């Protein structure tokens, strides 16, 4: 209860490829286990990676943490960050007088935004597999700079960027999608000049 | 010099009687500075040594903290090795443990331990290493899993390279005027007739610390090994301890005996005759 | 200063 | 490995929700109860402690919140006369050493959801659409979209089966889902997910697609009084053949 | 497997008539660790005995300091009664001032 362990910053955005690194420091002496859990959305905290105070460094594949017991601080370095290392990284630290628990750090929200090799911006019509004249708006291939903004008619729905995997060849592609129930909606009444770049393919449905 | 922290622990359970009792008592070197008995109606840790009586009620209320999980856990581990065993609930039996720091003469964490026992025999031991086990038995194969899935060894080297190495230190500066200061011992040789052929000589050690000691009586040279009663070193009472050593010599060969006398507060080894 | 941490047999 | 159970719970106003927390794999005589709105933070509420009581923290309503460390196993929390207000994600975590904490693992967690009333649940509609033929001709790839709609609460997980076994390669699914009117308290949530294959993948016509929509709901002892179907814990599936052209 | 209890009694300081000094006796190398012991003045038991804190040898056997205050003199006999549950009857060890 005599520990206050701080973690910064409390959001981080890096590029696919590039390292990420989070600080964390602690107040009590008492402390000498320092956990790092990483929190996927609406799942639990896993434990990642973990230092002692007996050890300045400890590497395990593209993480690695760091302690520095003299300045109390530790830190977290993922290093060729891969898009699956988006989640909420959770620093902790043992010490304190009183009750023993883990004193936590607020969190850290990773965002690794992807790199797409070749973008080739479209905007497709989807239709049902069963009622044929229910449809849908799907905006793919897009680059990562491209901000799916939400329609201001509260009759059209807009997804967010959402990005796949394809583990076979290596291939990763941005998609969003669009609906309404107004029978009238076409796909560039949601996926319009301001959203979808110049180059998008835009065919006829 | 070389210097070390040691802390016994004691769980016994007693059927009927109770709960399992815990004990725990600290030594730095060959003196005892603390103590823990669970039996206690206000079970709290205890100053044994003045030097230690200094530290703040923190010090004492972290102890105690650190005694009564030890308590809990104890009578968990009682009631797993009894079951590994196949022993029935209304058995005593007893789990004993000692961990600790080893300081070399350059003051540096040397060797550290941590041996458990169950009823008197090797259970589990920390190696050499500070990361393996040795299990004595199959029993204490499941405790070393246990022990290797909560990372115990993991844990304890960085308490034996860091917290017990940092607080051995401090214990050594806050009473060096009587864990630094080697007390040599005090030597005197007497004349006890067993029969009219044969006598025994005594060669006596008092009020010395540490309590190694090294007591050989040489027959004009030769040791006698398999010819002197040598007795246990035993604790005076007042931090300090004696040994002494007797050979069933013949009536009038008193002079062909010489006992030598080493110790670490002695400048050189002595040597004693019987002086009538 | 005795060991904080105690993991069961 | 640490569990808890119910996974997900919704419930009238006034009762009482019990959830368990237990060490699958060893002793714990020690557990944390950790509550987790969308503010990304672990709050702790209490320590529970064998067989001792429950060190709770600083604004936390002991009475509110009752823990019990039955053994060295389990320990359970009970929301006593839940509220809308008490719907969070109630997390747990154990270590196999005691003392100083160590090593901690979490449990899954626990999604609760209290509602004023227990008509405003509704299960989802779900509709897979089929690949356009001018991504086919265009990229030589084929995206399936899956559109689960109209239900309350939150509770759904989806995933994609293709020919009966589950896939995660080519799939992405939103974080998080959108409100159909998003100005009232009680809106239905739609819920959208992409599956990316080869057209050569999807030209075969024994290529079987499904795209399986698990909702959580209301139970067995829960009452309802409407003539509608009762929105209970079910899977709603929408599934599409491969097209050949 | 039980251990029985080796036995010494003998004084703090070296033992001179009427001079103030401690009477110990020092029960080591048995298992497990309850133990009885008592000092004995003409062969009955002191009442105040007061002992340290139970410790154990390397090889896991317990060892115990017992003793009390004592004014030694010619006439006083002085001894140890020790019992175990490795012994049948108590052992009595005897004070001698040259052991």
């Amino acid at each position: 209860m005599g520990e206050n362990v701080e973690q910064h910053p409390s959001t981080l955005s890096v590029q696919e490829g590039d390292s990420a690194v989070i600080k964390c420091t602690y107040s009590d002496s008492a402390s000498n286990y320092f956990p790092w859990y990483k929190q996927e959305l609406g799942k639990r905290p896993q434990l990642i990676i973990d230092i002692r105070s007996n050890v300045g460094e400890k590497k395990d594949q593209r993480i690695a943490v760091t302690l520095n017991k003299t300045a109390k601080h530790f830190s977290l370095h993922i290093t060729e960050t891969q898009p699956e290392d988006s989640a909420v990284y959770f620093c902790a630290a043992d010490g304190g007088a009183g009750s023993y628990q883990l004193t936590f750090g607020k969190g850290t929200k990773l965002s690794v935004i992807p790199n797409i090799q070749n973008p080739d911006p479209a905007v497709y019509q989807l239709r049902d597999s069963k009622s044929s004249d229910k449809s849908v708006c799907l905006f793919t291939d897009f680059d990562s700079q491209t901000n799916v903004s939400q329609s201001k008619d509260s009759d059209v729905y807009i997804t967010d960027k959402c990005v796949l995997d394809m583990r076979s060849m290596d291939f990763k592609s941005n998609s969003a999608v669009a609906w309404s129930n107004k029978s009238d909606f076409a796909c560039a009444n949601a996926f319009n000049n301001s959203i979808i770049p110049e180059d998008t393919f835009f065919p006829s449905p | 010099g070389s210097h070390s922290m040691r802390y016994f622990y004691t769980a016994m359970s007693r059927p009927g009687r109770g709960e399992p009792r815990f004990i725990a008592v600290g030594y730095v070197d060959d003196t005892q500075f603390v103590r823990f008995d669970s039996d206690a109606a206000s079970p709290r840790t205890e100053p044994r040594a003045p030097w230690i009586e200094q530290e703040g009620p923190e010090y004492w209320d972290r102890n105690t903290q650190i005694f009564k999980t030890n308590t809990q856990t104890y009578r968990e581990s009682l009631r797993n090795l009894r079951g590994y065993y196949n022993q029935s609930e209304a058995g005593s039996h007893i789990i004993q443990r000692m961990y600790g720091c080893d300081l070399g003469p350059d003051g540096r964490l040397l060797r550290g331990h941590d041996q458990s026992a169950y009823d008197g025999k090797d259970y589990i031991a920390l190696n050499e290493d500070l990361s393996s086990w040795t299990a004595a038995d199959t029993a204490a194969q499941i405790t070393q899993r246990k022990w290797e899935a909560a990372r115990v060894a993991e844990q304890l080297r960085a308490y034996l390279e860091g917290l017990c190495v940092e607080w051995l230190r401090r214990y050594l500066e806050n009473g060096k005027e009587t864990l630094q200061r080697a007390d040599p011992p005090k030597t005197h040789v007497t004349h006890h007739p067993v029969s009219d052929h044969e006598a025994t000589l005594r060669c006596w050690a008092l009020g010395f610390y540490p309590a190694e000691i090294t007591l050989t009586w040489q027959r004009d040279g030769e040791d006698q090994t398999q010819d002197t009663e040598l007795v246990e070193t035993r604790p005076a009472g007042d931090r300090t301890f004696q040994k002494w050593a007797a050979v069933v010599v013949p009536s009038g060969e008193e002079q062909r005996y010489t006992c030598h006398v080493q110790h670490e507060g002695l400048p050189k080894p002595l040597t004693l005759r019987w002086e009538p | 200063l005795p060991f904080d941490k105690s993991t069961i047999m | 490995v640490v569990s808890q159970h119910p996974s997900r719970v919704i419930c009238k106003s006034g009762t009482s929700v019990k959830i368990e927390c237990r060490s699958l794999d060893f002793q714990a005589t020690t557990m944390f109860w950790y509550r987790q709105f969308p503010k990304q933070s672990l709050m702790l509420m209490a320590t529970s402690n064998e067989g001792s009581k429950a060190t709770y923290e600083q604004g936390v309503e002991k009475d509110k919140f009752l823990i019990n460390h039955a053994s060295l196993t389990l320990s359970t929390l009970t929301v006593t006369s839940a509220h809308p207000e008490d719907s969070s994600f109630y997390i747990c975590s154990a270590g196999p050493t005691s003392g100083r904490t160590d090593t901690q693992y979490f449990g899954p967690g626990t999604r609760l959801t209290v509602l004023e009333d227990l008509k405003n649940v509704f299960p989802p509609e779900v509709a897979v659409f089929e690949p356009s033929e001018a991504e086919i001709s265009h990229t030589q790839k084929a995206t399936l979209v899956c559109l689960a709609t109209g239900f309350y609460p939150d509770h759904v997980e989806l995933s994609w089966w293709v020919n009966g076994k589950e896939v995660h390669s080519g799939v992405c699914t939103d974080p998080q889902p959108l409100k159909e009117q998003p100005a009232l308290n009680d809106s239905r949530y739609a819920l959208s997910s992409r599956l990316r294959v080869s057209a050569t993948f999807w030209q075969n016509p024994r290529n079987h697609f499904r795209c399986q929509v698990q909702f959580y709901g209301l139970s067995e002892n829960d009452e309802w009084t409407q003539d509608r179907a009762k929105p209970v814990t079910q899977i709603v599936s929408a599934e599409a053949w491969g097209r050949a052209d | 497997i039980q251990r029985t209890p080796k036995i010494q009694v003998y004084s703090r300081h070296p033992a001179e008539n009427g001079k103030s000094n401690f009477l110990n006796c020092y029960v080591s190398g048995f298992h497990p660790s309850d133990i009885e012991v008592d000092l004995l003045k003409n062969g009955e038991r002191i009442e105040k005995v007061e002992h340290s804190d139970l410790s154990f040898s390397k090889d896991w056997s317990f060892y115990l300091l017992y003793y009390t205050e004592f004014t030694p003199t010619e006439k006083d006999e002085y001894a140890c009664r020790v019992n175990h549950v490795t012994l049948s009857q108590p052992k009595i060890v005897k004070w001698d001032r040259d052991m």
